[PDB]
């Protein structure tokens, strides 16, 4: 079984920073890249970014450049996405999804997000 | 004759000089996919080369496969008995260069031992299993005779025998599987020999077990003989892998295989080889341009641009 | 045309080579492989740079001589 | 325009041709001193890298040091327990490339053994001592239990564990220190294992002893686990060295460190990197000119000299 | 000026390399390291020699052409 | 004359080198030796090709200039 | 000036251009024989380097030989006790580079063992023999004391000691030759040690035997000490080989040696070194032209050919 278990719900104040964590299980984190996808409540999915575990190279949307940072703690098979300078528009559900390609190619160009966190 | 806009190139005596027309010499972009022609590509889904070699259950689809380039995905994992390959890189390199997993089953006469030993960590079908290309010999009844078997190489190709030594976790398990307190394995040929003394000790818990398998290989040249002499802790081979010579190789890349024509394959995909130099990757297969550090090299194809 | 056919006869065809990416740290042999690959890459990068510079120099010299010759002859006629 | 005296250079079609002004392209002389900027130099006085790593007493000044280039003097010597490092070059290379001796002490639970064993050949202070980064476990009372300890790597950096195996000289000493007649050491991780069978035999007298220490290392990647299983002759680690990646390296040179600015350091000292080629030494550190065999290469910087 | 900036872009910056001096005799690996270093040194020495020769040739050709042109023009004036 | 004396100073004198022919299959070290030798051979083949091309180019340019100059001077006389 | 027929060369800007006179730059043919001057050639008839080193009977003519190039014929064979050299390539390489088989017999004091052991597979003269440079120590009477001998290196040249470990085929033979059930060998110096545990097991039948000899070497630097500590299965050395430094090397070639003068020797024979590049072989000895892949390279030595 491949599972992604995310942090608990966070309640913040505008201008603060939040950190959402994604704990993988059933596979090694460095084998798969990890995409982050947000969904404002009733506004459909919106792609946030992509962390390439095993080399740390990231790719965010221009809308989120600078104010979003993705890191991977390989020891605990955990991945963190922190958002600084929160706004009101950022209230949403955040999902970490597993993408296949880490070596040679950027995974999200050619592969889907087969496994999603809650 | 002149043109409105021009390209800046570099010469012996000029950092930048404008010319009418200039071409690029460095191929710095890749299509992102691996063309499956003309090179016989083998996509290894969830299977490393060694796992397919040993006969990992979820790799049973790779039996008797051949390839011109084995693409080994980053998602590959092992789901069988926790093994360990001393000199892993050498074994992987020579297996990949051989270019075939063609396995010929040989008749080995193991007398007084229980063949086809299996484990619950390597589940084949619904029940316990093992590597398909290895044979776990355990004590039969209450004795474990000193196995001493032989196989002559009468064919004119190299034979590759993959065997292993079982390191148990606890002395009780050692004496329960092999009555000798501390056995050993010795696989020898006319020209060389190799002896292993299995050790007993707890190891990091992997897939429910603390025991391990150490995987060794032996290459029997034509006209040579293999002699396997063990008194415990032997993971015997079932046959031999037909070694070869060719243009085969292996590559670690997550690029998806695609239906097209291309000669040069890098981990970033297939790239055209029209240009003499490339900047995509330093790992290449096939007729590839020479890797260079520069991302651009302009070759002047026209006269000096004086507009 | 391509003009490099004479200097680089073709793209030589290499099939099996050393490992150029390593996961763990081994020591002597890994360092040797890294050093060999880096040496090869530096030498080929330098060769490419010098070859491009030479070809550009000779091409511009030739075209400049032709332009000047044709200008003189047309002016004299 | 011409000049009275000229310099002889060499071209494609001329062995020697005189020109007005010519420059040199090969840096063939060194200042003789090593500039201590900008590269963080570490002068190792009387201490080899491995000696500072293990914690040799007269190297206690090097604890928790970091460097961009470790200069290892030719006068260095060892003045502790006579040790021996199989694959010495690999360990030295990777330690030097890590670039830090930062040692984090971990809590190891050794039950039933006497820790902090020491010897008179390695005199710390006035009394007997040992390497500061190792722990000599001997029998406690009259028993030596099979040590089986573990440490998980929960951080996201590699850990380097340095352990050792004690080869005694005489069987009496073996049974006096470790009650087992012939113990062994096994340090293993999820991906690899390493087992050593200590031997008993007299060895060349070094610093008053015939026994030896064999120094081994194990690198625990993030998320991995270390398991140490021994029943005698174990020189346990006390903690781990924080591995890193950087531009660090090591050099053997007796040149004295000096207060100045220079980018290229050779064993003959710091040399300027204005010229593209150098003839001083083939061992370099930093942005150094490429080593060449020729001692002179004249570049013409003027017109042909016809006086 | 220096004129070699175009051909050799800069002094590349190498930090950790193989051992190039050995005390004892090991065998295969030591011989491989010695061979690799000797190969690199020979190739770079040849490259340096050829580069200097080419630069000298082109510099003298250029200056000779300029001298001859200026002599002809001044003589004609 | 030979004309290559300036570029290649002499035939360098090598005595003990790595093995370049192997009977069995070893693995990492044999592959490293094969790769090193192949790299050296490719680099030296390229260097030889480029050197011959350059020498031919400069020789023909020089002789062509001399022929043209002598033709013009003899025609003018 | 022009000529009737011309040679086609290749330039930067021309694939083929005809010229009056053109020379060749690639030496692509060999005389087929190896000139025996000035390099001191040693023709090894039926003897490999290691066989002459150990003292194979049919190689007794090679004792105390020296060479500048050891030519090792393809017809060479071994006709003595079946041996095996772990790290064979390294030993062969360093022996060949040393350039001399000069063997100095040292006085070793083996007490309580029967020296000069021999076998029928290695027939010296009419009777059983052994390698001339090794000493097979067997039990004397009914005991085999733990040999512990030493030799200091007081000279200022390296010493090369060649020793070996005898692997018997059957436990009965083990206890008949060496009373210990399972002995071991340990050869150590101040800086390094090397221990071997002989194993007992049947091996492929070679020259009438199933037992083997494992040949190891130890280099004692000046001022160092050798200590040999064994309790069975020891093939002791008789002395040391004087190591050296020089231009010596080894070559595998069946070319016949000939009386002539030449500087460059390839396995295809001696070749002239007038041309800068050669295409004969990539294995060379002496002042040899650089190997290239091309079989022809035309250098223009005349003006453009317009007839
Ligand atoms: C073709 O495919 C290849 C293969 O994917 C592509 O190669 C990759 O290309 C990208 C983009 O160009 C590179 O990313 C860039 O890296 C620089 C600096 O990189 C340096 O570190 C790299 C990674 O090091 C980690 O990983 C290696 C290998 O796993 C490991 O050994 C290291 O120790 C280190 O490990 C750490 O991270 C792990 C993962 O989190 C942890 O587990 C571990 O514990 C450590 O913490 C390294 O690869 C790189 O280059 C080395 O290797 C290449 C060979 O690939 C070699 O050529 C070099 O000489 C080096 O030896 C460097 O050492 C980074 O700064 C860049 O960041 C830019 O962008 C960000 C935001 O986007 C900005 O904030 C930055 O300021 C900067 O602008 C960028 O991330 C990638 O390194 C490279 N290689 C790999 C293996 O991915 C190639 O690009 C493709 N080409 C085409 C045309 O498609
Ligand atoms: C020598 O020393 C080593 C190291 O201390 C010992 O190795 C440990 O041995 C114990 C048992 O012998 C192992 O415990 C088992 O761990 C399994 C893995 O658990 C990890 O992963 C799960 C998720 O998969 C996490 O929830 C958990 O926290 C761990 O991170 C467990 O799955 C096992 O559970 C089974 O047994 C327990 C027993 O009560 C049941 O309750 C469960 O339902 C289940 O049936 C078990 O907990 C431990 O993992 C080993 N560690 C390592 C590093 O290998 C050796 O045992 C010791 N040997 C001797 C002779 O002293
Ligand atoms: C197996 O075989 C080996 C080799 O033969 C034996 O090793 C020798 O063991 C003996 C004692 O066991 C050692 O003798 C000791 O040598 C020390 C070093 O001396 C050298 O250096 C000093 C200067 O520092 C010189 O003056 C001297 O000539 C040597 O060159 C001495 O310092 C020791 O002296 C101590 O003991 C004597 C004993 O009477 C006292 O008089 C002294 O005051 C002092 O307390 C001692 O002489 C010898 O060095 C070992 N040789 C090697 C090469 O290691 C093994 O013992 C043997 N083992 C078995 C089981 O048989
Ligand atoms: C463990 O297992 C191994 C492998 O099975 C056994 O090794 C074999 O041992 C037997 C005897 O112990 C060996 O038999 C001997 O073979 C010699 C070689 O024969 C080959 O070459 C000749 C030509 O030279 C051919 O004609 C022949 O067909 C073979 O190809 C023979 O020369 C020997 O003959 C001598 O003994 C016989 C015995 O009757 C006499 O008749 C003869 O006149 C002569 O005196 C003998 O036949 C066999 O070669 C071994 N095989 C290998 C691969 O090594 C181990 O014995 C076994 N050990 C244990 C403890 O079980
Ligand atoms: C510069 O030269 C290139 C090389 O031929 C020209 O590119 C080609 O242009 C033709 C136009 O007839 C196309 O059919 C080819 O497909 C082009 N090839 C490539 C590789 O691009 C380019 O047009 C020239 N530019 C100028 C301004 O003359
Ligand atoms: C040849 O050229 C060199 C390079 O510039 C000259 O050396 C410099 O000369 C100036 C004189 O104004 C000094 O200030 C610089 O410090 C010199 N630099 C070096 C690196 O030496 C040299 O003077 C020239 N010689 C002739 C005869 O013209
Ligand atoms: C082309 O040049 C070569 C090189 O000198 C000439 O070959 C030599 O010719 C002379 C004739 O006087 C002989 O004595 C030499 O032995 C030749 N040397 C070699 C290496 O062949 C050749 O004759 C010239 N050809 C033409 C047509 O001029
Ligand atoms: C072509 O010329 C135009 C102006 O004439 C300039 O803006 C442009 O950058 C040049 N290059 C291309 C590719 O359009
Ligand atoms: C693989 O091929 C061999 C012979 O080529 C054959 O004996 C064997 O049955 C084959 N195995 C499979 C699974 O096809
Ligand atoms: C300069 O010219 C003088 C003679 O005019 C000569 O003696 C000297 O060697 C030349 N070079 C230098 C560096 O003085
Ligand atoms: C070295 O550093 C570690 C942590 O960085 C610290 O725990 C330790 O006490 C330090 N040791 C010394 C001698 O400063
Ligand atoms: C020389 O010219 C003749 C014809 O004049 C031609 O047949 C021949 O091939 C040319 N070359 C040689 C080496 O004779
Ligand atoms: C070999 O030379 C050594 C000394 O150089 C000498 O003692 C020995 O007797 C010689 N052996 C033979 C066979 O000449």
């Amino acid at each position: 079984q491949v599972q992604l278990v995310q942090s608990g719900a966070e309640v913040k104040k505008p201008g603060a920073s939040v950190t959402v964590s994604c704990q993988v299980s059933g596979y090694t984190l460095t084998s798969y890249g990890l995409s982050w996808v947000r969904q404002a409540p009733g506004q459909g999915l919106e792609w946030v970014g992509w962390i390439n575990t095993y080399d740390g190279q990231t790719k965010y949307v221009k809308k989120f450049q600078g104010r979003v940072t993705m890191t991977t703690h390989t020891g605990t098979n955990t991945a963190y996405m922190e958002m600084k300078s929160l706004r009101s528009d950022d209230t949403a559900v955040y999902y970490c999804a597993r993408v296949e390609g880490v070596r040679g190619v950027m995974g999200f160009h050619y592969y889907p997000m087969d496994v999603w966190g809650q | 004759h002149a043109v409105p806009n021009g390209t800046l190139v570099k010469t012996i005596t000029d950092d930048q000089i404008e010319v009418t027309n200039a071409t690029e010499l460095v191929q710095s972009s890749s299509t992102g996919k691996i063309c499956n022609n003309p090179h016989r590509i083998l996509d290894g889904i969830d299977c490393t080369l060694i796992d397919a070699l040993l006969g990992d259950p979820h790799c049973d689809v790779f039996q008797n496969e051949t390839w011109d380039l084995f693409v080994e995905r980053s998602k590959a994992f092992s789901n069988c008995y926790p093994y360990d390959v001393p000199d892993y890189a050498s074994l992987r390199s020579l297996v990949a260069s051989s270019g075939t997993l063609e396995f010929i089953t040989e008749g080995f006469t193991w007398t007084g031992v229980t063949q086809n030993g299996g484990s619950n960590a390597c589940k084949r079908g619904p029940g316990s299993g093992f590597f398909s290309r290895l044979n776990w010999l355990t004590k039969s009844g209450s004795t474990y005779p000193v196995l001493n078997v032989t196989m002559p190489n009468n064919d004119n190709f190299d034979k590759l025998y993959i065997w292993g030594v079982h390191h148990p976790s606890t002395n009780q398990e050692q004496t329960s599987l092999y009555v000798q307190a501390s056995g050993r394995v010795t696989v020898s040929t006319r020209r060389s020999q190799q002896t292993i003394i299995p050790n007993i000790g707890s190891r990091p818990w992997v897939r429910g077990l603390s025991s391990r398998i150490s995987i060794y290989w032996t290459i029997v040249k034509p006209g040579d003989v293999l002699v396997i002499n063990s008194n415990g802790n032997l993971i015997a081979p079932r046959g031999y892998f037909k070694m070869r010579t060719g243009k085969s190789s292996i590559m670690r890349s997550d690029a998806p295989i695609d239906t097209c024509i291309s000669e040069c394959i890098t981990p970033n995909g297939s790239i055209p080889n029209d240009k003499p130099f490339q900047n995509v990757n330093k790992i290449t297969y096939g007729a590839c341009p020479k890797y260079v550090k520069q991302n651009t090299l302009k070759l002047a194809t026209g006269m000096r641009n004086v507009p | 045309n391509g003009k490099l056919n004479r200097v680089i006869e073709k793209t030589n065809e290499k099939f099996h080579q050393i490992e150029k990416e390593f996961s763990e740290v081994e020591g002597r042999i890994q360092d040797l492989e890294k050093y060999v690959e880096d040496t090869k890459i530096d030498l080929w990068s330098y060769n490419a740079e010098l070859l491009v510079a030479l070809e550009n120099q000779h091409t511009i010299d030739l075209t400049d001589s032709e332009m000047n010759k044709l200008f003189e002859k047309t002016r004299r006629q």
